[PDB]
RNA sequence: GCGCAAGACGGACCAGAGCGAAAGCAUUUGCCAAGAAUGUUUUCAUUAAUCAAGAACGAAAGUCGGAGGUUCGAAGACGAUCAGAUACCGUCGUAGUUCCGACCAUAAACGAUGCCGACCGGCGAUGCGGCGGCGUUAUUCCCAUGACCCGCCGGGCAGCUUCCGGGAAACCAAAGUCUUUGGGUUCCGGGGGGAGUAUGGUUGCAAAGCUGAAACUUAAAGGAAUUUGGCGAAGGGCACCACC
RNA sequence: CCCAUGAACGAGGAAUUCCCAGUAAGUGCGGGUCAUAAGCUUGCGUUGAUUAAGUCCCUGCCCUUUGUACACACCGCCCGU
RNA sequence: AGCAGAGUGGCGCAGCGGAAGCGUGCUGGGCCCAUAACCCAGAGGUCGAUGGAUCGAAACCAUCCUCUGCUACCA
């Protein structure tokens, strides 16, 4: 928890991977390598209802919590790499990366390059449902 | 009724007849 | 239940020595104990990093991947792994009324480094163009490939790693491609997109000394 | 939660069209005070006028449509 | 009767066109039929860039965008209303909407 | 986050664009074979058009024998929804989906419009081949070539306007040149059901394909377009016998 | 009219009515029926508020476009065991 | 003939000290133009019986009765 590092003059760099989609949302930081996490807290961890677990709100209480850990164990700058769903189901992402962006700014988190790092299909294998798809 | 399951029960009502035609003889 | 952050501590990691900024960033693992040495924690890494934090204010859409292979005690050596292009650039540089042209080579280098090179080439429209088309037929496009082809297969096997890379910092492989190609049909968005490590040689600790000073 | 959000007080500018499923919701545009270069939407039920200042319990969320 | 002069489509001399996915949907329709939306948008719209430009490292940045390309099939295109029925005489305008802001 | 293994598919480029008799065809390179259009003061000299018998090709699904089975997923096992739900929805999952080899010959196989030939308004673009012409680029001079601009010629997919003309109208530059009725030629329909049904023949391992009635019953069944009402259709306004 | 008799009823389920300014509501007085005559109705006066200056979500209405196998007009028409 | 289970609203069932409920059936009302679905309310109870402990038992104590699970006419 103590380190040898320069606080006013310099900063420390982690990414932070953002997967947002219609059910969750992701809110994963680790180191510059990613290979070595940092903290991990999702939708699902502050709000008990499943049916909003993917709502904003949710998204920017664990932006904060993970803020404050980040705060807490000395990482100051981050790097935003957004994600989707990808696959073959959909590329738009989730309805909590927007809130989880602006609460990951407001909380005093110094933003360095941000980046949507998607996986995007070359015509991949065939999707979930019939031909006529899913009538609802 | 529409004309694809008319035929369909048709074609049973076929197979029906043929089989028995066959088990008949 | 304990704290394992505790038991933390934190590296440094310098590039190459054909980039200006020598610091890239810190990285963390956990403290040694008996079989598993950090030392081997360390060793598959790597690090996506951009151009422009890393040699000077160029331009900002080229990342670079770094590889550390040893570990010199709270400070690292890497060496490059592979180059590939920032995806907003790269999917604006695609739309509609216009042909791109790919390539691929396995072309190695005077070393044992071989490589995997991918270049996109995109037609241009001329200035006084009335027509939308700007299309072209499919010789033209055949010959751009090869003309591509020879260009970013001759300046890769009488080079060593080390030009390679610097050759690498600016885009003058795209340029010397735009100048070249433009004969047939001209092109406005040229760069080599995607560059892969398929066979390593030995490691022997020389290039890691004098890629570092 | 176990963090106490700071009350903050915010002044209207122009005030929208009003929301909601039955219209008795309203889009304001409030603007902080402890630095007046700030201005979002909120969600308010009730009349409001110009230049009616609000109590904000929290300063986070943005203003969301009739659903 | 014959609705429209073409099929609702861009299919005049070939038979087959390879068919795709819906994105709303998982139908599969044809290509050249289906409703095809290229937007373009950044990622944060016009609340969060005064905070993103207020807590960014470096200064003078440009923001990223989101080059994704949407693929309708027709009901899910009426039933999301990117698309509306016209009267008989102004169906056959084939200009997209003007754009102002 | 680093690699490994298997199988499928070729996004954005991708358009009322191209090729093919149709079905159909989209990573790169190499080999073989075929073809339309353009150009020609080249060659044979009527060798042509449509076609019973006969013959090739022919989506997906289905069948037989192998390999392989990533994803999706008829039947099936469940969880909810519902008065009921063996349905819409969700988790698994069998044949099949993929390739080889042998079968059947079916689609809204549609442009719901057979093939050849002639004539009959324009307009601006598009793909190919050819021709002419101010100018710019491949770094400043010349020539030809590729890349643009201005116009034409022939063929092809198309688009806009039209009291040419036609039709029941929708609409059509062909669905026109038709009572002022004849250019040549093949297939095919005489009210709606029974019915593509019974039987006979024939093909096939099978599923089924081709040919194909009658008895009886019926005064309507249909096509285009207009005016009302009704939409769990859309876009604007209103009401305390509506709401907040 | 007089004296006795002093029951249910402890703020009411599902649902539903009326109204926004001298208005709702409380409160009484006239007229109609009337030989005997108001718990109804039509007028009148006194006291006198809460909330809101909007919406199309519910129940419906007006206009335009589109769809229809409806026209005794969706409370319509229609398929099968 | 010997040991155990059950005895509770028309029907099936939960319960063991402070204390009559459930699913279903019946009746009535609302919703709708009306019916069916949906909602609400109620009637319907010697808790099989006897005496006792306990301030107080449907339950605790001993007995009998009714229907079942096992031995079976055991001289
Ligand atoms: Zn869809």
């Amino acid at each position: 928890s103590l380190g040898p590092q320069v606080a006013e003059g310099e900063n420390v760099f982690g990414v932070c991977h953002i997967f947002a989609s219609f059910n969750d949302t992701f809110v994963h930081v680790t180191d510059l390598s990613g290979k070595e996490t940092i903290c991990r807290v999702t939708g699902g961890m502050k709000v008990k209802a499943d049916r909003d677990e993917s709502s904003p709100y949710a998204a920017m209480l664990a932006a904060q919590d993970v803020a404050q850990r980040c705060k807490e164990l000395g990482i100051t700058a981050l790097h935003i790499k957004l994600r989707a769903t990808g696959g073959n189901r959909t590329k738009t992402p989730g309805p909590g990366a927007q809130s989880a962006l602006r609460a990951l700014a407001r909380s005093g988190m110094k933003i360095g390059r941000i980046e949507d790092v998607t996986p995007i299909p070359s015509d991949s294998t065939r999707r979930k449902g019939g031909r006529r798809g899913r009538r609802l | 009724m529409r004309a694809k399951w008319r035929k369909k029960r048709m074609r049973r009502l076929k197979r029906k007849r043929r089989k028995m035609r066959q088990r008949s003889k | 239940v304990v704290d394992p952050f505790s038991k933390k501590d934190w590296y440094d990691v310098k590039a190459p020595a054909m980039f200006n900024i020598r610091n890239i960033g810190k990285t963390l693992v956990t403290r040694t104990q008996g079989t598993k040495i950090a030392s081997d924690g360390l060793k598959g890494r790597v690090f996506e990093v951009s151009l422009a934090d890393l040699q000077n204010d160029e331009v900002a859409f080229r990342k670079f991947k770094l590889i550390t292979e040893d570990v010199q005690g709270k400070n690292c050596l890497t060496n490059f792994h592979g180059m590939d292009l920032t995806r907003d650039k790269m999917c604006s540089m695609v739309k509609k009324w216009q042909t791109m042209i790919e390539a691929h080579v396995d072309v190695k280098t005077t070393d044992g480094y071989l490589l995997r090179l991918f270049c996109v080439g995109f037609t241009k429209k001329r200035n006084n163009q009335i027509r939308k088309t700007s299309y072209a037929q499919h010789q033209q496009v055949r010959q751009i490939r090869k003309k591509m082809m020879e260009i970013m297969t001759r300046e890769v096997q009488t080079n060593d790693l080390k030009e390679v890379v610097n050759k690498l910092i600016p885009d003058s492989i795209g340029k010397d491609i735009e100048k070249a190609c433009q004969s047939i049909y001209p092109l406005h968005d040229v760069f080599v997109r995607k560059v892969k490590m398929l066979k390593k040689p030995k490691f022997e600790l020389g290039k890691l000394m004098e890629l570092h000073g | 939660t176990s963090r106490v959000q700071p009350i903050k007080l915010a002044r209207v500018t122009k005030v929208l069209g009003r929301t909601g499923s039955q219209g008795q919701c309203t889009q304001v545009r409030v603007e902080f005070m402890d630095d007046t270069s700030r201005s979002i939407i909120r969600n308010v039920k009730g009349p409001v006028r110009e230049g009616d200042v609000l109590t904000l319990l929290e300063s986070e969320r943005e203003a969301r449509r009739l659903r | 009767t014959k609705k429209r002069r073409n099929n609702g489509r861009a299919k005049k001399g070939r038979g087959h066109v390879q068919p795709i996915r819906c994105t709303n949907c998982a139908r599969c329709v044809p290509k050249d039929k289906a409703i095809k939306k290229f937007v373009i948008r950044n990622i944060v719209e016009a609340a969060a860039v005064r905070d993103i430009s207020e807590a960014s490292v470096f200064d003078a940045y440009v923001l990223p965008k989101l080059y994704v390309k949407l693929h309708y099939c027709v009901s899910c295109a009426i039933h999301s209303k990117v698309v509306r029925n016209r009267s008989r005489e102004a169906r056959k305008d084939r200009t997209p909407p003007p754009r102002f802001r």
